[PDB]
């Protein structure tokens, strides 16, 4: 089920690296599908062959930004023992954001891709230790 | 019942994703909400029956009211397209992209 | 339109609003919706040329599929629980059905495609019912179910309107699109906080549509549909400058101006349930607004654009446009904020 | 919140209740501000329609401050009403429920260590 | 006017503003429990209106 | 004297001159009256 | 007479003694604790009704 | 005559898929027509009968009318059947496949929740006053004269309001 | 109702049909007339979250 | 505008008679002697079992037998 | 109380207004010609109103005080300089024509709204339907460009499509030669530059796009001299014409009245006249353009609205 997502949290993060790169590959994988169908239905590709290619470079990218992300987290908390640090997130980001620069073919993309994920992971990480909660629901 | 009502919202999930998908005809979409309405005239009919809450059969009949109405509107917009463009293809329609 | 249409056609779009926020039957309610729906087309396509009718059946469609997907929602309701109401009980599909629905309706993104387009291709008249009297039937109902709503659809649909908004602003030189992005901006604020606090949404409708009715109205004046046509506003009509620019600050929202207090107030609602996160996305992208604002203000009052020579003739002659109401309504919408506990 | 209060009155502008509540004073700070609004939508109206901003229309001027100051002295009574309510209630509940707000017991700081950090 | 004008004005300030600030404290409590809990006055969401049954009887008996 | 065309508004709308100083006057009569009746009210209740 | 062009040297002083009548105001307001501070804490003199008004 | 209400059902969805897949209106049309009277005659079996004449009549004139109109502007030199397109045709060979087998599915997964292939037809009507007299769907409807007739009133400002709605627009 | 003017009124346009309990032509009681009056009674009074 | 209506019968009476026969439904039932008894006999016929009541000695007009003097009598509809 | 769908619901109707002579009669013919005497014995005789050609000054004569104002007011054009050297380099000729073009545009909704609220025709000297002649005229000899052109066809697509068209049209037709000479008995010492082609070119237009184009809507009357002279002729003519052609039979009273609305308010007509397409020969630029806008508010009789100028005389404005 969903449950597969949420696996990414048992065991402490720099053990597992294959299942959380499993993990981060198919979030990756499905943000890319999403992103593809939308392109897809608006903004028309001129051929169904080109609409498939155009899904299947999305998709591969988005795999391939997720699945450097989980490795690279996993490899950086693993070498340096820091098991619940949020530079390990931000370096994952960084790297992520290298892997969509490079697929794209542009160093400032590359850059600018670094940096926003790396904070925006880091941020992710900062977030699952202190306890905030994305969407809460009404408490008042 | 239950069989009955299952196949009653699969067929107008069926109108609406006609309706959704376009296929170059502007009548063809209203046909599609026009099947729509058939569906939920349907299940709303199946349901005051089944219920015997005879106080509630007004309200199916209201429902053929105002789809009427609408039908009737959608249908004068389509005089309107045609006068305009020659036909009813939705691809002429794009005008406002600018 | 001769005086018996014109009736017939106000009072119905008048009745549609006042049905749906007075009736107690679900079924009611989508005949107000209804109502709204036919009554409105023919003010859209009034003026009958291809862009008009372009731009009501596009808005026809639209409304009439967002309209089926309600009935479907009422009728399911209908079934699971014999009654014409949604209840604790009614079912979590039903109740998203129905709020992905009235936010088709409404123009929430990323259901909004349409309606900047509609907007482009109406008078500015009709915009601005369109943008003002046609939100109220859809947000009574959702007011009406607030304990019964999901907050995260609803927080996913107000971050995504007030992203969709903030970029669809910026790349636009025409004031009627402008105007349909500012309208999918605040409407994410509004549903933003519907789960939490719908009296806050009432407050952030309220001080939108007295904000939209002047500018729309200021609009008008001169059919300004574009820039560069209200850039000529220092030659035509050099007054309404200082309250273009406090109308269009206060939309975008900054501090001083009412148009803040929903903001700010929103804001606090949402960091009180512990909405961190969204809150300081929200009010973080609420700043493409105010600089696509402030270009406007730049275009329009802080320089000045060349001008027509054709434009001493409009200096000639003499005007009577301006209601009552646009000094009345401006003046609330800019120096309202000291007010501010009172609209709470 | 409060649409659900027992005695509620449907679209009830001023409840009998809000009888109790002392009235706002005639020249009160919001009312004084809400009739130099009036005051401001007269000049601006008249600058829209290019009349001498302050000679032109005083009979206008005058019902719009008038007006506002009008407006403003209501719907502030029934805003101080509303207030009033939501104390009531408040304080109410707080009555009704004890355990859930228990009083504190404030230790001196005589028996309170706080850390201290130094400025070195 | 002397030092006990601004000594003895201040502690009325300081005060008034402590009393402010605990009752926003306790307001926030007070709506958590009635929201959660639905025994107060407030977020008393509507139910079915029972004027509107009919006691009377009906065709059959068991109802 | 002066123009052409003798302006839309050369002398006031008497009607409507009267009609806006009396509804002011009226208005504040009222108000003043509501005021006292207020607060007349409001000691009786509390017991001055 | 001159007062046409005169008139206007009236209204910065008139803001002025208006804002010295709302500070007045103000510490009307705030009379609690005029003679109950732990501090200046002295029995009112004779025919003396307020410490410090 | 257990399976007789499944079966009108199974047809319905059929012709909603066949007017869905949007051939030339004319056999939109024709398909639409055939649902309704699908849709009177499932009316009909769960003891109707007002509601199911009346649907079939406003249908028929409705569709009628529908005709006119598009053979009068939605009209194309080789309006497209069903099996005219190859791909039409296999989503709807598909559609009617992927009926029946999500039918089997369901029924697998549990065979009382959503749907009941064993005692299809055990649970149809549910209670009857055996012995009344006036219970027929007509008094229900007919309980717009005097005990909802709000609900008459907006409709018939609704059906007022449209003449003057159409003749703005085609004006 | 999101203003009610029904009750304010006095008036009933469509409050008396909202449910299978209320009133029905001829007195034809409706299907689980006893428990849906069971259950609204229950539940009013007290607030709808408490009725859950 | 006698002569008015007079050239509408002349030259269009089939709109002259649809506006008469309006008039005259709206009227008839207000004029009329019997429309009392329109819903007086649709009161009179029981669709439904009289369901009877327990007696408890403070029912001294509701009958206890149906060929009883007391309640409702149709001798009106028998002579109408 | 001005007109509004209130004072058309309580009366104020045109059909109702409209007689056997409220009609819209426009009289055309190249320079010189006897277009005005033609016009003013034609009104006078009819009982309809003259409306003298529109001409640089008609909107400061029609607006204010009444009198001409200075030309930096009213256009920044001439038609003595357009004589003198009608291929300038500051654009005089294409400001003059699309100031032109504004003043007849004004002038037509002047004459329309007289015509509907009282009934009473009008007779006008060429009309915003012919004025194209002279632009088509320029651009043959050269004096403007393809662009002003351009933006001259666009202005009028925008504003002439919502007007009615003259009930009929009075071309006098006299020859170039003769045109020369009438021009030269005249003696204008600007006007007399001007070339004949220039007159032929105006000609063209007026045989070629212009006659053909108002036979399809309007009834058309073309005279030589020696008849436009004797007026009383023409009026003969137009006393039996019979009008069952044009936009003019399909109105009724619920399209008067929009078109009255249109008309009514003069901003609106010149709406679409101004629009910021920037053409060099039309753009004025910020700090020439605030110059001359605060030296015109500054004129007497135009600081303030028309009831509000004391200087002029205007009384009671405290309760206006
Ligand atoms: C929160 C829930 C609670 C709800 C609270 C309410 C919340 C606010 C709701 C939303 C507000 C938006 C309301 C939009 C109103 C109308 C907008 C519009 O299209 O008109 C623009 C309108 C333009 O007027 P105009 O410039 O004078 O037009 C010239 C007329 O043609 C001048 O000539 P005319 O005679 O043709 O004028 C039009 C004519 C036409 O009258 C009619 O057509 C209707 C009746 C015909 C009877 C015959 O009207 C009449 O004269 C009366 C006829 C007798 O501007 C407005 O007056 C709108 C005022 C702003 C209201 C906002 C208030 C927010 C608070
Ligand atoms: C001094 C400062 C003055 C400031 C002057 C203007 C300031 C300009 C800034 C404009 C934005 C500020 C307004 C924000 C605001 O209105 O709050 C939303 C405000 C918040 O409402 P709420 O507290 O959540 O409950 C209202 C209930 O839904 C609806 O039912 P309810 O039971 O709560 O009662 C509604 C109430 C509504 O009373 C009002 O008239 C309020 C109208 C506010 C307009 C702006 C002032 O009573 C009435 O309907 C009138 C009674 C008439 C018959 C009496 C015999 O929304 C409304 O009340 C409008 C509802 C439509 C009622 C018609
Ligand atoms: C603040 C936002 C400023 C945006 C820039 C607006 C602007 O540039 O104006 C056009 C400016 C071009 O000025 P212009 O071409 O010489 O002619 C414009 C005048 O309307 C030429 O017309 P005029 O000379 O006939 O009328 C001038 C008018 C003077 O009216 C004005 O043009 C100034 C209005 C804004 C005053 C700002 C007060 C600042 C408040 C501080 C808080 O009347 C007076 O001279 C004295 C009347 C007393 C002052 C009017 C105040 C009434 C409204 C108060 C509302 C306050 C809202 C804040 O650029
Ligand atoms: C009503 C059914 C609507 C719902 C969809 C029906 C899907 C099943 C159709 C079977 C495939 C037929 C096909 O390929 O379509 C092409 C055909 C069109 O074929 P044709 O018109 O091009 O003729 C074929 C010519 N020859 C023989 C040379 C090849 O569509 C139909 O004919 C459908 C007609 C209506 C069928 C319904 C009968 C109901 C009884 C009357 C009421
Ligand atoms: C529930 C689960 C939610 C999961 C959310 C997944 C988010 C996936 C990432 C967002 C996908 C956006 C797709 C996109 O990039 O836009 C494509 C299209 C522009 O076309 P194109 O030029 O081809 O894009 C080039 C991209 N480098 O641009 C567009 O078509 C505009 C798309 C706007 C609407 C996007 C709505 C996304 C949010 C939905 C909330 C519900
Ligand atoms: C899920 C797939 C739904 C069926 C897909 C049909 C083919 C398609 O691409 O959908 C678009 C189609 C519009 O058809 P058209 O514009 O003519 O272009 C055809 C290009 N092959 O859209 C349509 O024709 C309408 C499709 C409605 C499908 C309803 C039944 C689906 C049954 C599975
Ligand atoms: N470039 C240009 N010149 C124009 C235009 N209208 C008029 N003129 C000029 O203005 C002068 C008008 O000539 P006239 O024939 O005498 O006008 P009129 O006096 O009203 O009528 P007539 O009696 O025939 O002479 C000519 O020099 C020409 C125009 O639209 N464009």
């Amino acid at each position: 089920v969903k449950r597969f997502f949420e696996s990414y949290h048992e065991v402490p993060d720099g053990t597992q690296c294959h299942r959380k790169t499993y993990i981060t590959t198919a979030l990756g994988g499905i943000c890319g599908i999403i992103g593809s169908a939308y392109s897809v239905s608006l903004n028309p590709a001129d051929s169904t062959l080109e609409a498939v290619a155009r899904v299947g470079r999305y998709t591969f990218t988005a795999a391939a930004i997720g699945a450097m992300f989980g490795l690279t987290t996993c490899v950086s908390a693993q070498v340096r023992e820091k098991p619940d640090d949020p530079l390990n997130y931000f370096i994952g980001g960084c790297a992520g954001g290298l892997t969509l620069g490079a697929r794209t073919h542009s160093y400032g993309t590359a850059a600018m891709g670094c940096v926003y994920m790396g904070t925006a992971a880091a941020l992710f990480k900062i977030g699952k230790l202190e306890g905030w909660e994305l969407f809460p629901t009404p408490k008042v | 019942m239950p069989s009955t009502f299952f196949n009653l919202t699969m067929a107008f999930s069926l109108s609406l994703l006609g309706t959704l998908m376009f296929r170059s005809h502007l009548m063809s979409t209203l046909l599609c909400l026009e099947g729509m309405v058939l569906s939920l005239f349907i299940m709303t009919s199946v349901t005051s029956l089944n219920s015997n809450s005879m106080s509630s059969m007004p309200i199916p009949i209201t429902i053929l009211v105002f789809a009427a109405c609408e039908a009737a509107v959608g249908l004068a917009l389509l005089v309107k397209v045609s006068n305009t463009y020659g036909t009813d293809y939705v691809q002429n329609l794009n005008l406002l992209q600018c | 339109m001769n005086p018996i249409t014109l009736a017939i056609i106000y009072f119905t779009i008048f009745l549609g609003p006042v049905i749906t926020m007075s009736s107690t039957n679900l079924m009611l309610m989508w005949v107000g919706l209804e109502f709204s729906l036919l009554a409105i087309i023919p003010m859209l396509i009034n003026k009958k040329n291809p862009r008009s009718t372009e731009a009501a059946t596009k808005y026809f469609v639209t409304q009439a599929t967002a309209s089926m997907i309600i009935l479907l929602a009422i009728v399911l309701n209908y079934k699971q629980l014999g009654t014409w109401m949604f209840q604790q009980q009614t079912n979590g599909l039903i109740l998203n059905m129905t709020l992905m629905a009235l936010s088709m309706k409404l123009g929430l993104a990323p259901f909004h495609f349409w309606l900047p387009e509609v907007t482009q291709g109406i008078p500015l008249h009709m915009g601005l019912i369109l943008l003002t009297w046609q939100k109220i039937a859809p947000l009574s109902i959702l007011i009406q179910i607030y304990p019964l709503l999901n907050s995260t659809i609803i927080l996913m649909l107000a971050i995504t309107s007030i992203f969709m908004g903030a970029w669809g602003g910026l790349n636009q030189t025409q004031m009627r699109k402008i105007m349909a992005y500012s309208s999918i901006a605040h409407m994410g604020w509004m549903l933003a906080i519907l789960p939490y606090n719908p009296s806050l949404t009432l407050l952030n409708l309220m001080i939108y549509i007295i904000l939209t009715a002047p500018m729309f109205m200021a609009l008008m004046l001169n059919n300004s549909m574009t820039i560069n046509s209200i850039s000529l506003l220092w030659n035509k009509t050099p007054a309404m400058l200082t309250m273009i620019s406090l109308m269009l600050l206060s939309l975008g929202g900054l501090p001083p101006l009412t148009g803040f207090l929903p903001k700010w107030i929103i804001i606090t609602e949402l960091m009180k349930n512990n909405c961190l996160i969204m809150a300081t996305l929200m009010a973080m992208m609420a700043l493409l607004n105010l600089f696509f604002y402030t270009r406007l203000i730049y275009s329009t009052s802080l320089t000045m654009f060349p001008t027509n020579n054709n434009s001493k003739m409009m200096t000639h002659q003499t005007k009577t446009k301006p209601n009552l109401m646009f000094s009345t309504l401006a003046i609330m919408s800019t120096m309202t904020l000291p007010l501010a506990p009172q609209l709470i | 919140m409060m649409n659900g209060r027992p005695g509620h009155e449907p679209l009830k502008f001023l409840p009998d209740e809000a009888r109790s509540l002392p009235p706002p004073k005639l020249n009160d700070p919001r009312l004084v501000y809400m009739g130099l609004l009036g005051y401001c939508t007269g000049l601006m109206d008249n600058m829209l329609r290019m009349r001498p901003v302050m000679r032109a229309g005083l009979h206008r001027q005058l019902l719009f401050v008038t007006s506002f100051v009008f407006a403003g002295y209501f719907y502030l009574k029934r805003q101080n009403y509303l207030y009033a309510v939501k104390d009531h209630d408040m304080f109410g509940y707080i009555k009704l429920h004890p355990e859930d707000f228990p009083e504190k017991e404030k230790k001196t700081y005589a028996e309170i260590l706080e850390p201290f950090h130094p400025v070195r | 006017d002397g030092p006990e004008k601004n000594y003895e004005k201040t502690l009325a300030i300081l005060q008034i503003e402590s009393e402010k600030a605990e009752l926003r404290l306790k307001e926030q409590e007070v709506r958590r429990l009635m929201r959660a809990r639905g025994d107060g006055p407030w977020y008393q969401f509507p139910t079915p209106e029972k004027e509107f049954i009919d006691h009377s009887p009906k065709a059959t008996p068991d109802n | 004297k002066f123009y052409v065309r003798e302006p839309v508004n050369a002398k006031p709308n008497w009607l409507a001159v009267g009609l806006s100083v009396g509804a002011s006057v009226f208005m504040w009569i009222y108000l003043i009256q509501t005021h006292n009746e207020d607060v007349l009210e409001y000691k009786r209740r509390n017991g001055l | 007479q001159l007062l046409r062009e005169h008139w206007v040297h009236i209204l910065v002083p008139a803001g002025f003694v208006f804002g010295c009548y709302l500070d007045r105001k103000d510490d009307e307001k705030l009379t609690a604790f005029r003679n109950k501070s732990m501090l200046f804490q002295r029995e009112l003199r004779p025919n003396e009704e307020v410490t410090w008004k | 005559m257990n399976n007789y209400i499944f079966v009108l059902s199974s047809l319905f969805l059929v012709g909603c898929l066949g007017l869905a897949l949007k051939p030339s209106p004319i056999y939109g049309g024709l398909g639409l027509i055939v649902s309704g009277f699908v849709g009177c005659l499932m009316v009909l079996g769960f003891g109707g009968s007002f509601l199911g004449l009346m649907v079939f009549l406003i249908y028929l004139g409705g569709m009628l009318v529908v005709f006119g109109y598009t053979t009068a502007m939605a009209t194309e030199e080789y309006p497209e059947t069903w099996g005219s397109n190859w791909l039409i045709l296999g989503f709807l060979v598909l559609g009617v496949i992927m009926e029946v087998f999500l039918i089997c599915v369901l029924n697998y997964y549990d065979e009382v929740g959503v749907i009941n292939l064993d005692g299809l037809g055990d649970w149809l009507m549910y209670e009857v006053d055996d012995v009344g007299v006036m219970l027929e769907g007509g008094i229900g409807v007919a309980a717009m004269y005097s005990c909802a007739t709000w609900m008459m009133v907006v409709a018939g400002w609704s059906l007022f309001a449209g003449i003057f709605i159409i003749i703005e627009i085609t004006r | 109702p999101f203003l009610d003017i029904q009750k304010k009124l006095g008036i009933s346009l469509d409050r008396h049909f909202m449910f299978l309990s209320a009133e029905q032509p001829y007195k034809n009681a409706a299907r689980c007339h006893a428990f849906e009056k069971e259950w609204i009674e229950c539940a009013h009074g007290i607030g709808g979250t408490r009725a859950k | 505008i006698s002569a008015f209506l007079k050239n509408a019968w002349a030259k269009e009476p089939v709109l002259v008679v649809s506006f008469s026969v309006w008039g005259l439904a709206i009227i008839m039932p207000m004029i009329s002697p019997y429309t009392k008894y329109a819903s007086m006999i649709n009161k009179a016929t029981p669709y439904n079992y009289p369901v009877p009541v327990r007696d408890d000695g403070n029912m001294p007009d509701v009958p206890s037998h149906p060929q009883d003097p007391l309640g409702p009598s149709l001798d009106w509809l028998k002579n109408l | 109380l001005r007109y509004g769908l209130l004072a058309a619901i309580l009366g104020d109707k045109t059909t109702k207004k409209l007689h056997e002579y409220s009609r819209v009669i426009t009289v055309d013919g190249n320079i010189c010609s006897g277009k005005n005497k033609l016009a003013k014995e034609i009104a006078q005789q009819l009982g309809m109103k003259h409306y003298p050609e529109a001409g640089i000054q008609y909107s400061s004569t029609t607006t204010g005080d009444g009198r001409p104002l200075d030309i930096e007011f009213s256009g920044s054009c001439s038609l003595e300089k357009f004589y003198d050297d009608p291929k300038s380099n500051d654009g005089n000729s294409y400001r003059l024509q699309s100031w032109l073009y504004a003043s007849r545009l004004l002038q037509y909704a002047d004459a329309l709204e007289h015509l509907l609220s009282t009934g009473q025709g009008v007779v006008l000297e060429r009309s915003i339907y012919s004025d194209f002649v002279f632009l088509e005229a320029m651009y043959n000899q050269g004096y403007i460009r393809k662009q002003c052109v351009d933006h001259y066809n666009e202005i009028k697509r925008l504003t002439l499509p919502e007007y009615l068209p003259p009930h009929a049209v009075i071309y006098i037709d006299v020859p170039v030669p003769e045109v020369q000479s009438r021009i030269q008995k005249k003696g204008d010492p600007h006007e007399m530059k001007v070339t004949s082609a220039y007159l032929q070119d105006i000609e063209n237009a007026y045989k070629k796009t212009f006659l053909p184009k108002m036979s399809e809507m309007c009834e058309v009357l073309v005279y030589d001299s020696w008849e436009a002279e004797d007026p009383t002729k023409v009026v003969e003519d137009i006393e039996y014409l019979k009008y069952n052609k044009g936009p003019w039979l399909k109105q009724d009273d619920w399209t008067f009245h929009y078109l009255r609305m249109l008309v009514q308010d003069k901003t609106e007509v010149l709406n679409y006249t101004t629009i910021p397409v920037y053409l060099p020969e039309i753009t004025i630029g910020a700090h020439q353009g605030s110059r001359i806008y605060n030296s015109f508010r500054e004129l007497p009789g135009r600081k303030y609205a028309p009831g509000y100028n004391a200087e002029v005389g205007d009384k009671w404005i405290w309760l206006k």
